[PDB]
């Protein structure tokens, strides 16, 4: 069921901007008219009622999204290739920090082409491409030149897939209806799959160049990755257990394959990455836990499951009819899916963050404070935004895609019956954690001032120890022969051992908890909830509430209801999004200095020979991050030393953008602190004193409006505010040493 | 309760009554329009002051206009 | 090598209760039309199924014996 | 003919002049840099 030439391919629609809205065809009157046209184009739903036209624009966009991140991937092999110093560094790794960016000599600008080690200057890059191209194998510039003709091609393949998906041969509904089939071609097919050809890869060619690096070979005398396929003779060499092919494999004789698939644990003590052996084995399991579980469901030949049944016998004596009827939503509505679908991949990035940091799996990325301080960060950003987006989403689904008559006391109607006694109870946990979290904060900060230290919540005073938090790490610890008799180290360091070492600086040791962890730790709980309330309050109530019953006709992105009922500005599911971006921003500006403040006091340092372990800000931690002014002072004052004394420097351009963002947050307040009438009288100024000397445009100026005045407001801000923090994380992580 | 006033620009094209949530106006016969109706709002003490008749009136400088004035549990929207 | 012969031999098992709680079983585009007693019963996909869970459980049952 | 009017829209406009002149700028200073004042 597939179309045959269905939109034909013209030069002339590209030149008449706003063909895809009614409104927007007739042409420009006021400026407005601009800012629908940027504010229109991917709302295809709005554009189009058929959901099969609104299908294929999403397929043929999502591969033009693809081609985008391949253009993304393909230039920086090509500036790993040609503008880079990963010769040089992989033969030498704790000389020479990576750096894969050169930039020209223009207008005193190349100041910022730092001298990083062995006769290079550029730019210090803490993206962390480096350590992953020698967890895979990389060796020389000419494969990452290739990698990056590579990725230009697979973007043209992309590109042409998209116009042939749309304009030429384009499915039917029904083959995106078919999500039984779909779940099990991404679960055996994608993941699965692909997690088996990278464990095949990590076996076959990332694994005996990193062994030979550790060991000490030259990476010029590591010939080449394909030799080794050419003669298996050089596996057996080095991993004895390539002797008797792949017998033990079909007999049911794994543990043969005890040598190059292992359950060690821990990091690997030459380089601070995790094991090559337990990425592979980990990799491999997965791969066939991913196969088992793309044949689940029925396809093509009658056996599997049905999602629509197994979700029909799924209903208790508190749920009424249960989740009768979540098939024909998950499979009518692109934005269910696609709120689930956000909400899912930023918790899962959130979780990629959390599990990297603790157990690094890239060789010297653990020592590179820059490029952990930067993944972790970057990671946590991403997984918020998406959760936002799904917040918006869900909303977007309830006034757009949300059906009454077809939701009748299953899960999702008892949602909207009970929504008051959720909210009430959410707001209710929201404001019990921001007094147990920020007023202990408060009451520290009261006791320390008024010389009463012995009055405060700390260690050396009244204690708050994370005592179930202790306990599961004490089982992490003595997991590794217990409860975990095959494994051979415990899972991180983090939990407990002992301090890896690699070069004179630290990558992991026992994080330890005390009551200035306790007191973050239910910071990040009480900033988690009020996020989650916003957000769910603006999908319980997009539809309609006590205040605008009949909020669902006014759509999901619409300014007020007017100044009545005392006042309904910021209503809509949007403004619910609008509050819940600003309200993600501060728990996760709160989670990534919680992090850059603990790994800096508890964790990174240098070691001594003896053993010792000088720490960064020396453990600080326990006594100044339990107040505000401890933090005021002792991780904001003190950690910006270094981004304000970044002028004269390779630095100074961290410096300009802990300025500039410092501009674009307040700039955001104009934005957010005002509203459009002001605006418009003073633009109808303007166009008088344009009047008078004939310059009036006949494009209409006006004031933005009040969505957009509030989007510009919410971007700005974030925009300004993380580009301060990733100025101010980045100068401080780049002179940590 | 609110004032909602109706001025003789009204072109009796029914659109504030149409926008109307808490059915506060009418259209009542007239003359000074080629419709022959004008607007009336009889029932402004259910009025909450959403000002969507505003919205709706066509006429430049509107013939409608709401003024917020004493509150009330009706016209502040209150359900409880 | 002989014993694990006779134990993913006895993974059949998995074929007797699929015999008795597959819902669907003669379905399929491909359904394997010589039938006979005990080897193509029910059809193709479901000899597939039954053979792959077959497989799942005798390698969980051999790993299980060897201590 | 409706990618000459594609190119003649405004974002393509502005941002061409937008090189224009920052290309001119830039060889100008890589020619002959440091100028505050007329010698
Ligand atoms: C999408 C990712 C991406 C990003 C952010 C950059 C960014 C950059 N590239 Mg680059 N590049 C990319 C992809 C990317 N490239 C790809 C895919 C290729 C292969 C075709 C190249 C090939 C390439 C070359 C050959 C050069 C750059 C150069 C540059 C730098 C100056 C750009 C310039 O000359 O403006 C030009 C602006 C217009 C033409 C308009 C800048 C840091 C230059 C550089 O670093 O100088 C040493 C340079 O010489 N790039
Ligand atoms: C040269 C080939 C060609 C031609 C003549 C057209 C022509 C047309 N397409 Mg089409 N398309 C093409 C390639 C082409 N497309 C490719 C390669 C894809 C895959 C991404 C699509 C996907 C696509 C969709 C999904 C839709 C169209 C639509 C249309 C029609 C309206 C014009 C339009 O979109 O506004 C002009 C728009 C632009 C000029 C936007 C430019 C692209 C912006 C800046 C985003 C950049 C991302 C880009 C898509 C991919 C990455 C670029 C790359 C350099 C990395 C028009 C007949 C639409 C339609 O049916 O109209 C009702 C529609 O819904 N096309
Ligand atoms: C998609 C993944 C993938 C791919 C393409 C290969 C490919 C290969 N493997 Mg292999 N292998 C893989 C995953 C993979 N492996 C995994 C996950 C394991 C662990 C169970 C093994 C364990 C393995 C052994 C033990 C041996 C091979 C061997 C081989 C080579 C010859 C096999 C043949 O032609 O028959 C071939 C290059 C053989 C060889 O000669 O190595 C080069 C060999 O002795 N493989
Ligand atoms: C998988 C991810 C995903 C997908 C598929 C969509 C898809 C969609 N979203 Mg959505 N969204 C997402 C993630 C996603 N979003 C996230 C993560 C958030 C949280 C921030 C939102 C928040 C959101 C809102 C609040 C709204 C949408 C809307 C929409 C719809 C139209 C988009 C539009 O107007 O395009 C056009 C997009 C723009 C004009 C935005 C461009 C301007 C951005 C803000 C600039 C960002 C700054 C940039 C990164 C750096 C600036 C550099 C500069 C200095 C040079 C479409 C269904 C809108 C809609 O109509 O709903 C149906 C809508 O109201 N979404
Ligand atoms: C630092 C500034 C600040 C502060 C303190 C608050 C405080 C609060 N906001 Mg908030 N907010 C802010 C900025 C701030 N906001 C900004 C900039 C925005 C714009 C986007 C918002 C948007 C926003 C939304 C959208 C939401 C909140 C919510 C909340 C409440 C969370 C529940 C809670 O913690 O209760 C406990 C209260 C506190 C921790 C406040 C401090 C109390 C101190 C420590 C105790 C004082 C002791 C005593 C009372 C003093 C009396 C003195 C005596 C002489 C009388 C709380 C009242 C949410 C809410 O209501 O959920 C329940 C909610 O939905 N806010
Ligand atoms: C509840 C906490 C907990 C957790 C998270 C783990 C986690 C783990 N245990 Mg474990 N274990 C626990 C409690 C726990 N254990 C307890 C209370 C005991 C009894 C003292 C054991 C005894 C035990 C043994 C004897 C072994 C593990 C092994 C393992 C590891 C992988 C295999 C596995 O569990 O698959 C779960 C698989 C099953 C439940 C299948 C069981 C067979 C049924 C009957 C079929 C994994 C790290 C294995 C290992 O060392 O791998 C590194 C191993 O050989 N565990
Ligand atoms: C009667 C048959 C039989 C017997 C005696 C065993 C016996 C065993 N199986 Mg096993 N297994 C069987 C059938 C059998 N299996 C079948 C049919 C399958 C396929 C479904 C499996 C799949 C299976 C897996 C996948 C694993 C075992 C494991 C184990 C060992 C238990 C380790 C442990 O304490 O778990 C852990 C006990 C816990 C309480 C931990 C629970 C924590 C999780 C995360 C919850 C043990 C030798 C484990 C092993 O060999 O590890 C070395 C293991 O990983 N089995
Ligand atoms: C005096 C003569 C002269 C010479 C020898 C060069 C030489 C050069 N120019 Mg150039 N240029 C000149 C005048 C000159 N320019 C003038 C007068 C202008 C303004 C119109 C420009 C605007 C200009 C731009 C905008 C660019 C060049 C670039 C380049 C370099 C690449 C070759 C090319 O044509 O592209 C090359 C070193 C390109 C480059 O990448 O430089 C490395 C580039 O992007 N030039
Ligand atoms: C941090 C860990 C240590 C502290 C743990 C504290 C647990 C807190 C109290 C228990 C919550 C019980 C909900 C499960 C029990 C539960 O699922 O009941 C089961 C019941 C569904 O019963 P049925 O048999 O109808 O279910 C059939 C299902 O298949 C659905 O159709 O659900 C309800 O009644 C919904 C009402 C939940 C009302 C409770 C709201 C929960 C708010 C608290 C959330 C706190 C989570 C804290 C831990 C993360
Ligand atoms: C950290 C960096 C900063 C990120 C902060 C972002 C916060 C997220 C804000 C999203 C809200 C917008 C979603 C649509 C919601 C929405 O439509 O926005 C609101 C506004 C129009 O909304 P109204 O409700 O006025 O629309 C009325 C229409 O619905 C009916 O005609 O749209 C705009 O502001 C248009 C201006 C876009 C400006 C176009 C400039 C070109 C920028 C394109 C480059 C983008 C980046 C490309 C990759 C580099
Ligand atoms: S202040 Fe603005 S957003 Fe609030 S009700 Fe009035 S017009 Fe609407
Ligand atoms: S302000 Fe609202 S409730 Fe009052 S008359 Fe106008 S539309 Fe009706
Ligand atoms: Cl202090």
């Amino acid at each position: 069921s597939v179309d045959n030439n269905p939109v034909p391919t013209s030069f002339e629609k590209w030149g008449k901007p706003g063909h895809f809205d009614r409104t927007l065809a007739r042409g420009p009157k006021t400026t407005t008219w601009i800012w629908n046209l940027h504010a229109n184009a991917h709302d295809f739903d709005s554009q189009t009622s058929d959901l099969e036209d609104v299908s294929r624009k999403i397929f043929s966009a999502h591969f033009g999204h693809l081609a985008v991140v391949f253009v993304w991937l393909s230039g920086m092999y090509f500036h790993g290739a040609k503008f880079s110093n990963y010769e040089g560094w992989l033969a030498d790794p704790t000389h020479i920090k990576p750096s894969a960016q050169v930039v020209w000599p223009i207008v005193g600008q190349g100041i910022l082409n730092g001298d990083v080690g062995g006769g290079f200057h550029g730019i210090q890059i803490t993206s962390g491409l480096f350590y992953l191209w020698r967890a895979s194998g990389f060796t020389d510039s000419y494969q990452l030149y290739c990698t990056a003709i590579g990725g230009l091609v697979m973007a043209a393949l992309m590109l042409f897939a998209g116009w042939f998906h749309y304009h030429v041969k384009a499915p039917k509904l029904e083959w995106f209806q078919n999500v039984e089939s779909m779940m099990n071609h991404h679960l055996a097919g994608l993941l699965g799959l692909g997690s088996l050809g990278w464990a095949g890869h990590q076996i076959h060619v990332s694994m005996p160049i990193n062994k030979l690096l550790d060991a000490g070979v030259a990476p010029k005398d590591i010939p080449l990755p394909h030799e080794f396929i050419l003669e298996p003779s050089k596996m057996a060499e080095l991993y004895p257990s390539f002797a008797q092919g792949l017998t033990p494999f079909f007999t049911l004789n794994w543990g043969v394959y005890s040598d190059f698939l292992t359950f060690k644990g821990g990091l690997n003590p030459v380089t601070g990455g995790l094991w090559l052996s337990d990425t592979a084995h980990h990799h491999l399991a997965i791969a066939v836990l991913f196969i088992i579980a793309g044949h689940m469901y029925r396809t093509n030949w009658g056996i599997g499951h049905s999602m629509k049944e197994i979700l029909e016998a799924h209903k208790g004596p508190f749920t009424g009819e249960g989740h009768k009827g979540l098939y024909e939503i998950l499979t009518t509505s692109w934005h269910a899916q696609l709120a689930i679908n956000l909400a899912l991949l930023g918790s899962l990035t959130i979780i990629v963050a959390q599990h990297m940091y603790a157990m690094p799996p890239y060789p010297y990325q653990a020592i590179d404070y820059a490029t952990q301080l930067s993944l972790f960060t970057h990671h946590m950003w991403i997984g918020g935004f998406l959760i936002v987006g799904a917040g918006a989403h869900g909303a977007i689904f309830m006034v757009r895609d949300y059906d009454p008559a077809k939701n009748v006391n299953n899960l999702l109607d008892r949602m909207l019956r009970h929504r008051d006694a959720i909210i009430s109870h959410l707001n209710w946990v929201c404001i019990f954690l921001g007094f147990h979290s920020f007023g202990l904060y408060i009451h520290n900060d009261t006791m320390r001032a008024l010389g009463r230290p012995q009055d405060m919540f700390s260690d050396t005073a009244i204690q708050l120890q994370p005592i179930f938090a202790q306990w599961v790490q004490h089982l992490h610890t003595l997991a590794p022969g217990a409860t975990a008799p095959n494994a051979l180290a415990t899972a991180s360091y983090a939990f407990g051992g002992e301090t890896i070492a690699v070069a004179g600086k630290v990558a992991m040791m026992p994080i330890t908890l005390g009551t200035a962890d306790f007191m973050v730790h239910h910071i990040h709980a009480f900033t988690i909830h009020v996020t989650a309330l916003i957000l769910l309050k603006g999908v319980l109530y997009a539809r309609s509430s006590r205040l605008v019953p009949d909020k669902a006709n006014l759509g999901f992105r619409f300014p007020c209801d007017g100044p009545g009922r005392g006042g309904t500005c910021q209503v809509s599911g949007w403004d619910h999004v609008f509050l819940g971006l600003f309200w993600m921003y501060n728990s996760l500006s709160i989670v990534i200095f919680h992090f850059s403040w603990k790994m800096q006091s508890d964790v990174w340092g240098t070691v001594s020979p003896d053993g010792s372990v000088t720490h960064v800000t020396l453990g600080n931690f326990a006594q100044s991050a339990i107040t505000i002014n401890g933090w005021l002072r002792d991780f904001l004052w003190a950690q910006a030393a270094n981004v304000i004394n970044s002028y004269g420097s390779a630095l100074s351009a961290y410096g300009i953008m802990f300025l500039a963002g410092h501009f674009v947050f307040a700039f955001s307040l104009m934005f957010l602190f005002s509203g459009r009438g002001y605006w418009q009288e003073l633009i109808e100024s303007i166009v008088w004193a344009h009047n008078k000397l004939n310059v009036a445009p006949a494009i209409q100026p006006r004031a933005l409006s009040i969505i957009q005045g509030r989007a510009v407001g919410v971007a700005h801000y974030l925009l300004g505010g993380i580009v301060t923090t990733w100025a101010f994380f980045l100068a401080r992580s780049l002179s940590i040493g | 309760s609110h004032s909602v006033k109706i001025y003789d620009t009204c072109i009796g094209c029914t659109q504030c009554v149409r926008a109307c949530p808490l059915d506060v106006l009418e259209m009542v016969p007239w003359d000074g329009c080629k419709a022959a109706q004008i607007a009336s709002s009889p029932r402004t003490e259910d009025c909450v002051g959403c000002k969507r008749c505003e919205t709706a009136c066509p006429t430049d400088f509107l013939s409608i206009r709401v003024y917020l004035g004493a509150e009330t549990t009706r016209s502040m929207g209150l359900a409880y | 090598l002989s014993v694990g012969i006779i134990m993913c031999l006895c993974n059949v098992f998995a074929f007797v209760i699929g015999y008795f709680a597959i819902q669907k079983t003669g379905k399929g585009k491909d359904l394997a039309l010589p039938q006979l007693a005990s080897k193509k019963t029910f059809g193709l996909p479901e000899l597939l199924a039954t053979m792959s869970f077959g497989h799942i459980l005798g390698a969980g049952m051999v790993l299980g014996l060897a201590s | 003919d409706g990618l000459k009017s594609f190119l003649s829209t405004a974002p393509v406009m502005i941002m061409a002049l937008l090189t224009f002149t920052a290309g001119i700028l830039i060889e100008f200073n890589r020619f002959y840099p440091d100028l505050l004042f007329h010698p």
